[PDB]
């Protein structure tokens, strides 16, 4: 049986938010001119002549 | 008819190299523009007398709008 007064309910939600996929989008990115590209040692590579 | 026509074509032992020289400073003039609205690297220019392209990388990835504005 249809009780109006039992059957209502309050339903939370957030207000106004915004969902981003992509994540990496917002980053710009470089590298150092790659004659000066170090390995984990500190000392460069590609430096033999 | 006789025309006054104070400019370059071929005909010439300098049309080829010399139209590549100028096309070459034409780009490179124009390419320090596009400095003052992006960040880029140019890696490489090409010209061959009356042609050109040119490749140029970015700080970061690229749009439709950026090659949109870029073009304009």
């Amino acid at each position: 049986q249809f009780d109006f007064r039992a059957s209502m309910h309050m339903l939370t939600s957030n207000l106004t938010f915004t969902v981003y996929s992509d994540l990496l989008a917002f980053v710009s990115a470089d590298t150092v001119e790659p004659i000066n590209a170090v390995a984990f040692d500190n000392m460069r590579i590609m430096n033999e002549l | 008819k006789k025309i006054q026509y104070g400019a370059v074509a071929s005909g010439e032992k300098q049309t080829k190299a010399a139209n590549s020289i100028a096309n070459l400073a034409l780009i490179k003039t124009v390419l320090s523009r596009i400095s003052n609205k992006y960040s880029f690297a140019t890696k490489i220019i090409r010209v061959d007398g009356d042609d050109n392209y040119a490749v140029l990388q970015f700080n970061t990835e690229v749009t439709k709008q950026m090659v949109q504005d870029v073009s304009n």
